């Protein structure tokens, strides 16, 4: 199945274990600029095939991937470096520092599988 | 909310 291409379970692992050694393969579902007012910042809704999670921000060094439309919704990418930070109220956020587009949005064409929003509380 | 850049970082926020 198409979801055989994605690292099922990696979103829960990122948010619960925080081991930055995994190099999960994820699908970009949506990309939205974050209000900045300056360098633009991009928020990503990501999927591991089981869950979606919108608490991803691109490092600014990766902005050209979005702006030159090499990283776009439906593409499949491998995360090679990320960090997790925890906010005062307990919410966790993921900063994507290095990644590789494995399959372009045009080659994938659709959201893979039926992922459901991650339950973070 | 995570819709503004300040939301992503509390310790830089005064």
């Amino acid at each position: 199945s198409m979801v055989g291409q994605l690292s099922e379970g990696a979103i829960a692992a990122i948010m619960q274990k925080g081991d930055t050694n995994i190099k999960p393969i994820l699908q970009v579902i949506n990309i939205r600029p974050i209000t900045t007012g300056s360098p633009p910042r991009y928020r990503l809704l990501m999927s591991d095939g089981l869950n979606t999670l919108s608490s991803f921000m691109l490092a600014t060094q990766l902005n050209p991937l979005v702006e030159e439309e090499q990283l776009s919704s439906n593409c499949v990418c491998q995360i090679h470096r990320f960090i997790v930070n925890t906010l005062k109220d307990g919410r966790r956020v993921v900063i994507l520092m290095e990644l590789e587009v494995l399959k372009s949005a045009e080659a994938v064409g659709v959201k893979i599988g039926n992922p459901v929003p991650y339950n973070e509380g | 909310s995570l819709s503004t850049i300040n939301d992503w970082d509390d310790m830089d926020d005064f």
